RNA sequence: UUGCCGUUGCUAUGGC
């Protein structure tokens, strides 16, 4: 037996490089090195922080507050939200406009502030890559990220521009260009508590920047495919993930250097695996992700996985195949032509053309139990990973957001133990990329508020 | 007779039995990721030289892990580098094709004698080696 | 690198010829170099094929020669037997040189335009320039294959031909 | 017998849908129905994608002939909005087709996938 | 416009110092240039700036990153006693020339 | 694909060297040796002295092709399969079919020197 | 006054044939010495120039009604 | 509660 004798004999050669409990059991390297451990400062950025706020169980679920405020912009695409250590919101859409909200009222639906709109005004009278360096944006701003602090929201889209705007009164104040054709930007992310900004550009690059020096650090390479989503959190590390190259990075950014994950699910082994005794199958593109603390992760897939990742393990920990359903077959009066419904049903093939809803928004609240899925299934679904963190389960539903689900993210209040947040999720009727996406069923482009409480 | 302080007994060596075909199935049966760089950074003198190879960029990690720790830049030292990378450059354009040594597939050196098959646990008992399995 | 057997028949110099055409090569120590280190990559892999199944030597090196010759790019990833390590020749080999890849990316017109792409620093694979045509670039390199930013190909600043151009045309 | 018949599964799809993909970025893709049954005609195709769920199914039904005619391969995706995502348009495509290139970055791939293809039909 | 990181910040209480390593990001700019870098670390840290200083530049291939080595002391007097002489006549005031014969 | 012919054969075993792994550590690659029926007829007829070489010709890993045409002559079959469709390698040590087969082009030959096998008109060896 | 020396008592290039720009660079002389072989490839095979471009118009240079040019076989 | 437009509430919904 082959791979019997291989593992056997790395077996074998793990036990001689080994070759090669006491109650005395110190090291001297280890102990000196760790005198310079407790010589050393800056105890915080660095935190490799573990789950400290288990509370999935904890608060309600099933009566929130639920205000769907329908904006009157066409397909809005990102939402950005801040907290100081009074609450503004960003929103922003395919229509050019940038709108600030504010939210600290909590009971109630957010309230417009200003808005800020590019349009045909602002396309550079150059077509030239590097005076790029317009005031406004001129072709679909993507994502927005506000600042940590507060000073400043950045945002960009497919005119390959940053655009960093005041807060106090949404002007442009600084314009860095991407500096080349494709450089157009998929995903914004600060790491928190701080000025230093990560951008996916579809180069197959990560740009970063430090937005209080107007500076760009660090150009970091190596996806495969358009890194369409970037997560951070205190720590200098983060986690993209390109789209159909299966695979998230996570990235040592000082160091320049990654872990990569690949997904790897195949329907031969999982049918097998049901045949011991069924519609799931492989994977097409992983999408979304969201740091959850500093040794786990989170990825939205195109075929509906959410899958849970560790830092110390290649292959997923955990995975959950179907995460809103799968869409409404092509009805019989608009698939086929002919004049009989059994033709018309042989034109189905049974189940072989059934595709699921894929995660377009996924949201880990940071260092926290619990995170938040969204797509046009029309209900976002919130669920919880177990204290053992080897595993997730579905607590419930937010069944109140018609329409594809462009943004998920939580804003904060109450104290340590009693506590109520409320769930914005940005709701267009078309994808935050391209439009892809027929049988708008009742949508509208609103904001999808929910207070959920204790 | 009597007892003789031997550093060359208790000391790591942990190299004479490192064999990169091991280590390479280990690598792909390790189950936790394996620190790549982003991709253009390996590469050295603008393709002058090759990519990097592995033992490469773990003795470069080395080195620059010494020299933040004791803020010293290390040295043009004549003999050792007029031995070392000038010897080492050479048998890196020779065996490392695109950031791959394929030096060991044209070199003899047993793999089940020295790095394989067990010398403390021999088993050199039926009774041994059953106890060994169950 | 080492010379052939017999060097000069005609067979070896038609086919020199259609490889240093094709492939826009210099002379024939391009050929010689990579051809002598690939008779040394499946000169071993003939040996692993001499010994048996289930031999360490041939489990262990086999796995970890097609694997980094699956990195290197030459193998495709579902051929993981060794016999295709025989089937392997030169033009497998310098069909991932840095010239072929920029031509066949479509960065050039040639393989001679992506020659002197190379060696004017108009290409830069991942985040480093790189400058020499010869380069072997790899399955994870394969698709960061660029103009340099720091280049009129790219977006940067026109180079002094089109700036004397444009101040002439100034005055 | 459905009249969208060589469907892939899942592992063939995603692997049709990689190599579409790699080919738009090269330039090797031309992609609709009409842009499909033009390079059909004129000889520059290596395998054509038809998507087996769009609204009507004859709207690509028509090009199987054709590849029929001229002894190319013609495989079924089980999603046109897939297609499209793949194709890196913004729009849902029905039908796509990998042109000939020989100065093509990606030809054992296309070779491989036609090879796949050939054999599922 | 150049950019800062300090990394692995220690403190030396026998030296009366604060060290730690300075990657130094400039990128469409040369290099380090190293007085406005001192510059640069004396802001981002207190004053002393005739009391900062830093030594070992490697800039990486392609520009871009250096890595150098940082040490900020209080007290700029026992910083001069702390630091080298050739240092000292590179950076700050000391300047005393060796006797030349033989 | 390598077609043999008899004094290949009977070199082969003069030199004590295997036809496969020769062949194999010959061209570093894999090879598939061809006795065509008229080499097969040849050997045959070559009586009772040579029945090692026969019995090493009747080997599984060496193929084998039909010859369909009157007579054995193995030279005549052997040059007129490969100027057909010159995917095949001549392994001969005729001097009259080396010549035959070094004229006729794009068809490499194989021959037993020394103590292993050589090849020359493969202009892709090492 | 300061008697220079001029390019042929300085690089010595003492009684030369005429030789070639193409032999000037070693690359340029194989891009054109395969732009010639690949010319008269195509006649002495006939080599697949990539299909029929446009509308079918003829076969251009004639149509032999004796000639033959099949392999034969033995 | 918005680009219009409808039911509107004296606030929620649904068609482009
Ligand atoms: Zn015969």
């Amino acid at each position: 037996n082959p791979a019997d004798k291989r593992r056997r004999l790395a077996k074998q050669y793990l036990e001689n490089l080994k070759s090669e409990d006491e109650y005395n059991n110190f090291d001297a390297g280890d102990l000196d090195k760790d005198i310079i451990a407790s010589r050393l400062k800056e105890d915080v950025a660095e935190q490799q922080g573990r789950v400290f706020r288990y509370f999935g169980d904890k608060l309600l679920i099933s009566e929130a507050k639920q205000s769907f405020t329908r904006v009157g912009e066409n397909n809005l695409t990102c939402i950005s939200c801040f907290q100081p250590v009074r609450l503004f919101a960003y929103t922003v859409s395919k229509d050019l406009q940038l709108t600030k909200y504010d939210i600290t009222d909590f009971s109630k639906r957010p309230k417009k502030l200003k808005y800020a709109k590019g349009g045909a005004k602002y396309i550079p009278t150059s077509k030239h890559e590097y005076e790029n360096t317009t005031e406004g944006h001129y072709d679909e701003i993507l994502t927005v990220a506000a600042s940590p602090d507060g000073k400043y929201v950045v945002t960009g889209g497919r005119d390959r521009k940053l655009i960093v705007w005041s807060t106090e009164s949404l002007s442009p104040v600084k314009v860095i260009p991407t500096k080349d054709r494709r450089g157009e930007v998929l995903s914004l992310a600060f790491r928190k508590n701080s000025d230093q900004l990560y951008a996916s550009c579809a180069d197959f690059k990560i740009r970063t920047y430090s937005i209080n020096q107007f500076s760009q650090l660090e150009i970091l390479y190596g996806h495969h495919d358009i890194v369409e989503d970037i997560s951070a959190l205190a720590m200098e590390r983060c986690v993209t993930v390109g789209a159909r190259d299966r695979t998230a990075m996570l990235w040592k950014i000082p160091d320049e250097t990654r872990l990569t994950f690949r997904g790897g699910d195949e329907p031969q082994k999982l049918l097998r695996r049901w045949m011991k005794e069924p519609l799931f199958f492989c994977e097409g593109s992983i999408d979304v992700v969201s740091m959850v603390d500093d040794f786990h992760f989170i990825t939205g897939s195109d075929n509906g996985n959410i899958c849970l990742w560790s830092l110390a393990k290649k292959k997923p920990i955990f995975t959950e195949r179907i995460a809103h359903g799968i869409l409404p077959e092509p009805s019989f009066n608009d698939i086929s032509g002919e004049t009989d419904e059994e033709l018309r049903k042989r034109q189905l093939q049974g189940k072989k053309l059934l595709q699921p809803f894929w995660i377009t928004s996924l949201y880990a609240i940071p260092y926290s139990n619990v995170f938040i899925s969204g797509s046009w299934s029309g209900s976002l679904k919130v669920w919880k990973i177990s204290d053992n963190l080897r595993s997730f389960e579905l607590l419930g539903e937010l069944s109140g957001a018609k329409g594809v689900v462009t943004k998920i993210q939580v804003v904060e209040s109450g104290k340590h133990g009693k506590e109520k947040f409320r769930i914005l999720a940005s709701i267009a009727k078309e994808h935050r990329l391209g439009r892809w996406i027929a049988n708008v069923s009742g949508a509208r482009n609103g904001i999808y508020s929910a207070v959920i409480d204790q | 007779f009597e007892d003789r302080f031997d550093a060359r007994e208790h000391k790591d060596r942990s190299n004479k039995s490192r064999m990169q075909a091991m280590e390479e199935y280990i690598r792909e049966s390790s189950d936790q990721p394996d620190w790549s760089a982003s991709i253009g950074a390996d590469i050295v003198n603008h393709g002058r030289g090759g990519i990097k190879s592995l033992r490469d960029t773990e003795k470069e990690r080395r080195v620059t892990s010494f020299e933040e720790d004791n803020f010293t830049r290390l040295n043009i030292t004549n003999k050792a580098e007029k031995r070392k990378q000038k010897q080492r450059e050479r048998n890196a354009r020779m065996n490392v094709i695109g950031g791959e040594d394929f030096g060991i597939f044209s070199s003899k050196r047993k793999l089940e004698d020295s790095t394989s098959r067990r010398g403390a646990k021999k088993t050199r008992s039926a009774w041994d080696r059953a106890q060994r399995r169950l | 690198y080492s010379t052939p057997k017999r060097p000069y028949e005609s067979s070896r110099l038609d086919a020199e010829l259609k490889l240093a055409g094709e492939f826009g090569l210099k002379n024939k120590k391009e050929i010689y170099r990579i051809s002598f280190q690939l008779s040394k990559i499946r000169r071993a892999a003939r040996d692993l094929l001499t010994r048996d199944e289930k031999d360490p030597k041939r489990l262990f090196e086999g796995n970890a020669l097609i694997r980094r010759l699956v990195r290197v790019g030459v193998l495709s990833e579902d051929k993981k037997k060794l016999d295709y390590v025989l089937a392997l020749k030169v033009e497998d080999f310098l069909e991932r040189r840095l010239q072929t890849q920029v031509y066949k990316l479509g960065l050039a017109k040639s393989v001679h335009h992506a020659r002197v792409l190379i060696t004017q620093r108009h290409i830069a694979v991942g985040k480093q320039i790189v400058n020499i045509p010869s380069f072997m670039v790899r399955l994870d390199s394969e698709k960061h294959i660029d103009f340099a930013p720091t280049s009129p190909f790219g977006g940067a600043r026109p180079g002094r031909v089109a700036r004397r151009n444009a101040a002439r045309k100034a005055e | 017998n459905p009249k969208a018949f060589p469907l892939a599964d899942a592992a063939l799809t995603q692997q049709i849908l990689d190599v579409v993909q790699q080919a738009a970025n090269l330039r090797q893709l031309k992609k609709g129905a009409n842009e499909a049954t033009k390079t059909l005609n004129r000889g520059i195709s290596e395998f054509i994608i038809m998507a087996a769920d769009c609204e009507p199914i004859e709207i690509l039904l028509h090009l199987p002939l054709l590849c029929e005619d001229k002894n190319v391969p013609y495989v079924f995706v089980p999603s046109r909005v897939a297609l499209g995502r793949a194709c890196g348009v913004s729009r849902p495509v029905i039908a796509a087709s990998i042109t000939t290139n020989d100065a093509s970055a990606i030809k054992t791939q296309i070779y491989a996938v036609k090879d796949k293809i050939e054999t599922l039909l | 416009a150049v950019t800062i990181r300090t990394r692995k910040v220690i403190s030396n209480p026998l030296l009366a110092r604060k060290q730690f390593v300075v990657d130094v990001l400039h990128p469409n700019r040369a290099n380090v240039s190293k007085d406005e870098l001192r510059e640069k670390l004396a802001e981002v840290y207190k004053a002393e700036k005739d009391a900062v200083s830093v030594f070992g530049f490697r800039t990486q291939f392609g520009g871009g990153k250096s890595v150098g080595f940082g040490l900020v002391y209080n007290s700029v007097a026992e910083a001069k006693k702390f630091e080298p002489t050739y240092r000292l006549v590179r950076y700050g005031l000391a300047e005393k020339v060796e006797k030349a014969s033989r | 694909q390598v077609l043999i012919d008899t004094n290949f054969i009977n070199f082969s075993i003069q030199k004590k060297v295997d036809i496969v792994r020769g062949m194999m550590d010959c061209l570093l690659a894999k090879c598939n040796p061809l006795i065509t029926d008229c080499v097969m007829a040849e050997l045959e007829k070559l009586g009772p002295k040579y029945r090692i070489a026969l019995k090493l010709a009747r080997d599984p890993r060496i193929k084998r092709l039909s010859c369909s045409h009157k007579g054995t002559y193995a030279d005549d079959c052997l040059v007129h399969r490969v100027l057909q469709h010159k995917c095949y390698i001549v392994a001969t040590n005729d001097a009259g079919l080396k010549q035959r087969i070094r004229k006729i082009p794009g068809i490499p030959l194989m021959s037993v020197g020394g103590h292993a096998y050589v090849i020359e008109k493969l202009p892709d060896v090492f | 006054g300061k008697r220079a020396i001029n390019y042929q008592i300085l690089k010595n290039k003492g009684l030369t044939p005429k030789r070639n720009k193409d032999n000037r660079n070693s690359r340029v002389k194989k891009r054109k010495k395969y732009q010639k072989a690949q010319k008269k490839l195509k006649s002495v095979r006939a080599v697949y120039s990539g299909g029929q471009s446009g509308v079918y118009e003829g076969e251009k240079t004639g149509i032999k009604k004796g000639l033959t040019r099949s392999v034969k076989f033995k």
